[PDB]
């Protein structure tokens, strides 16, 4: 199993579902969750660097879990 | 004429009272402007052995 | 006023006009289980069901048993008929009991809903038009329609008598079945066998000589 | 059978314990006469021991590695292997007698609470009322279920005193 | 109302009359709160549709001859390949989880973002069988009734398999061959004292 | 009214006089309510027509030498092919249940959608035997009476078969040969003591 392909695909898939699917739900839940730094970005949907890091982290965890399970040969 | 009728049964609404939520007989109601004009007698004595107490007009309800 | 104990104080809950309308009212309630009118009504329904079930069972035990004594039938004993019947049967006892439980649960649930609300089973458009006949009479536990096809309940003059013949007989049947159990645990034979054994010598064949009913003697 | 135990009728330690008890009783009996009171009492004790061991083995009890009977408290195992007489039937028997006592006492308290001096009836028991309630308490489960269904078994929260929190 | 689940019993006041499949069945009073009842309606419709598709697929595979519903994912556990309608599928279990996860996440995310829509219409109804809301009430009753029946059927599939080990079609043929001798009361699993 | 089932008894007030086959027979008061009487009337006419078809089919199949009514579906129990009038049919039991189910479901659905119609007419009466409503009441009485007789005949067919084992034509010949020696009292199950 190619590790690069699996990791890249999992990260891209989680970033895609975080930018085009669960972005509105997350924004609605984050605003209703009620010093800070405003991470303003030029993304038209408001997908900033923090969201990139969070979704990339989830994608990396999923990809490494898949690679680990496939490595176990079972 | 103010207050409950003499000899009637009332329920005590004072939270710190021993007879809270208990029924007692009305003995006499003072006609002046005292804070606690209603006199209530109870069948069961408290921890101090007393069977009567004074309550306000809003601290007793006809029950 | 017929009483179960001449001179005893009849309970007040059994002397009311509503309680006196029940069949077989003899003022017998020492434990006072019928003090509550709702409980009395529920127990009246239970007594009626017990009377009818006991009469059917005791008849099914006594008549085939009496015919077996002669050459009319060959039905085995009531305590052994289940095994004999299930041996040459098309279904095991478990499957048969499951089908029986479903079929009995349906009618018992309908009777229960009628007990909770009298005449509620006559809801239009609910039982393929047969709901009109599922409404009982003015007395709980005495329905008409499909039940009572001969229409013997329409005559009121004998109605009060008919109910008296149903409860009393039922009560007797309720005791009969009880005896059928006790005798089975004291003699090891059937009821007809016990009756014949007692008729042969009553002064020596009874419950005072079985060695079980009198362990202190 | 259950929990790796063996029936007492087949346990070797059970028979060994029976032999040990009979042996010590016989040893004590060897010092007396043959037609005296201690001899008769010891023989009666020996017969009681033999009858007890035979009755416990006949009941189908399960014995452990120590040769002593073990009780089964699980209703499923007791009803599946014929052990309902250990813990099930005595459970319902105790429940009936305990509820009997509690119901009779509650009925007596409710009956004497509507009198002039209920405390006097609490210290000096009214024997006729107590006897009548004791005899009428045989139908305590039916009466209790009826009281619970009518809502007269419990008292309202507004009629019970509580602390000021 | 659609009917009465208990002939002669009063219907609950919290169940609206215009609600499809309203038989007045709520003994535990779970739908008493209006907010909970609103979610329960769409949840029941979604469950009914999923169960209808699941039962239809479970029956179709056994009727066509490709095993039962339980033996279908047995290829991914011990060296096998998926076969749809007898045709080999060139996708392994690793690729199936990614495709299904992404597709279901997108579809269900859009459905959730809609705001609890039970009857979307439009693109989901190309034939326009429910263009007018007057006749849609009768068609919704059929959908909810078939959904409840399919939910019960799937529960029965799982229970009969866990109790005997055969598929729904195989259990039906066995029951047809011996009704009194092959049922839930004779499998030695359902009723332990029978 | 058509007559009196019990001479000397008064006819019930809930049975209309213009109803075909109204003999005043209702001791259980089943048709007391008007809503139940309509459904029961349509059900009785449908039952009579189906019973007439069934009895005619059983009599014809046993009179033509093609077995009795009980042995007709035996070909699908031990392996065989159905034969109609001596001509083989290649339809197995599986294809028969599906086609019959679809055809009967469509026909019965169309019949029930009319709101419980007992006498449709038109396409069902191409010969126009009941064009006038004056003679319609007389023919309706004949139809309901023949249907009741057919229902009784079918019940007799089933009961006599379960009691003896032979078919209706074979039972009639046996009774004609020995009337006193062959009847319901000599089967061994109707009368237990004798």
């Amino acid at each position: 199993l190619d590790p690069q392909i699996v990791i890249s695909g999992s990260t891209a898939a989680f970033l895609a579902i975080g930018r085009f699917v669960f972005l509105g739900y997350q924004r609605r839940e984050a605003n209703f969750d009620s010093n800070s730094t405003i991470f303003a970005t030029n993304d038209p949907a408001g997908f900033n660097i923090i969201d990139v890091a969070g979704w990339g982290a989830l994608g990396h965890a999923v990809g490494f879990a898949v690679l680990a399970i496939n490595s176990l040969q079972g | 004429e103010v207050g409950p009728k003499r000899g009637s049964l009332v329920k005590i609404l004072r939270p710190e009272s021993y007879w809270f939520n208990q029924v007692g007989k009305v003995v006499s109601v003072d006609q002046s402007g005292v804070r606690y004009p209603v006199v209530v007698r109870f069948e069961n004595q408290n921890y101090a052995g007393v069977t009567t107490n004074n309550y306000a007009l809003d601290e007793v309800v006809a029950a | 006023r017929q009483s179960w104990l001449p001179g005893s104080q009849i309970p007040a809950h059994l002397d009311t006009p509503a309680a006196q309308a029940l069949a077989g009212n003899f003022g017998f309630d020492p434990l006072g289980l019928g003090k509550d009118p709702v409980a009395l009504r529920w127990y009246q329904q239970a007594e009626l069901i017990h009377c009818r079930t006991a009469m059917a069972g005791v008849a099914g035990i006594l008549i085939p048993g009496l015919l077996t004594k002669a050459g009319a039938l060959n039905v085995p004993e009531w305590y052994d008929a289940g095994k004999v019947a299930i041996e040459n049967s098309f279904a095991p006892w478990g499957s048969l009991l499951a089908v029986q439980l479903f079929l009995c649960g349906f009618v018992e649930a309908k009777r229960w809903q009628d007990i909770r609300k009298p005449g509620s089973q006559g809801e239009p458009g609910s039982f393929l038009g047969f709901e009109a006949s599922l409404k009982g009479t003015s007395e709980l536990g005495y329905p008409g329609g499909p039940f009572d096809p001969l229409g013997l309940s329409k005559e009121a003059d004998k109605w009060a008598d008919w109910k008296l013949k149903e409860v009393k007989n039922g009560r007797l049947a309720m005791l009969a079945f009880l005896g059928f159990v006790a005798q089975k645990y004291a003699t090891g034979a059937g009821p007809v066998d016990n009756l014949a054994a007692h008729l042969k010598d009553p002064w020596h064949v009874n419950y005072a000589t079985n060695g079980v009913s009198l362990p202190f003697l | 059978d259950i929990a790796g135990l063996t029936p007492c009728s087949e346990s070797k330690a059970y028979a060994k314990l029976e032999k040990k008890e009979l042996k010590t009783l016989e040893k004590r009996l060897k010092q007396y006469e043959a037609d005296s009171a201690p001899a008769v009492a010891l023989k009666a004790t020996m017969e009681r021991t033999k009858a007890r061991f035979a009755n416990y083995a006949k009941a189908g009890l399960l014995c452990g590695n120590d040769g002593l009977p073990h009780l089964i408290a699980d209703p499923g195992l007791a009803l599946k292997y014929g052990h309902a007489g250990e813990v099930f039937i005595p459970t319902f028997g105790f429940l009936y007698v305990a509820g009997y006592i509690g119901y009779v006492g509650r009925q007596y308290l409710i009956a004497v609470k509507g009198e002039a001096k209920p405390t006097d009836k609490e210290i000096i028991i009214d024997v006729p009322l107590a006897t009548k309630l004791a005899w009428q308490g045989a139908g305590w489960p039916l009466a209790a279920v009826q009281e619970l269904q009518r809502g007269t078994l419990l008292e309202k929260e507004e009629n019970i005193t509580v602390s000021p929190r | 109302k659609a009917g009465n689940w208990l002939p002669g019993s009063d219907a609950p006041a919290w169940l609206p009359d215009d609600l499809p499949g309203n038989y007045g069945f709520d003994p535990l009073s779970l739908g008493k709160e209006p907010a909970s009842l609103k979610r329960f309606t769409e949840s029941e419709v979604i469950h009914g549709r999923w169960a209808m598709l699941g039962v239809a697929g479970s029956l179709a595979v056994e009727l066509l001859g490709y095993g039962n519903w339980y033996d279908a994912p047995l290829w991914a556990v011990n060296g096998g390949k998926a076969t749809w309608f007898g045709i080999e599928v060139p996708f392994d279990l690793n690729a199936l989880l990614a495709f299904e996860f992404v597709a279901m996440a997108a579809a269900e995310g859009q459905r959730g973002d809609a705001g609890g829509v039970v009857y979307p219409g439009g693109a989901f109804d190309p034939l326009g069988f429910a263009k007018d809301s007057s006749k849609s009430g009768e068609l919704k009753l059929k959908e909810i009734k078939n959904g409840r029946l399919a939910m019960v059927a799937f529960l029965g599939f799982v229970a009969q398999h866990a109790a005997t080990g055969k598929g729904p079609i195989a259990a039906l043929g066995e029951h047809l061959a011996n009704p009194w001798g092959a049922n839930f009361a004779t499998n030695g699993i359902s009723v332990p004292f029978f």
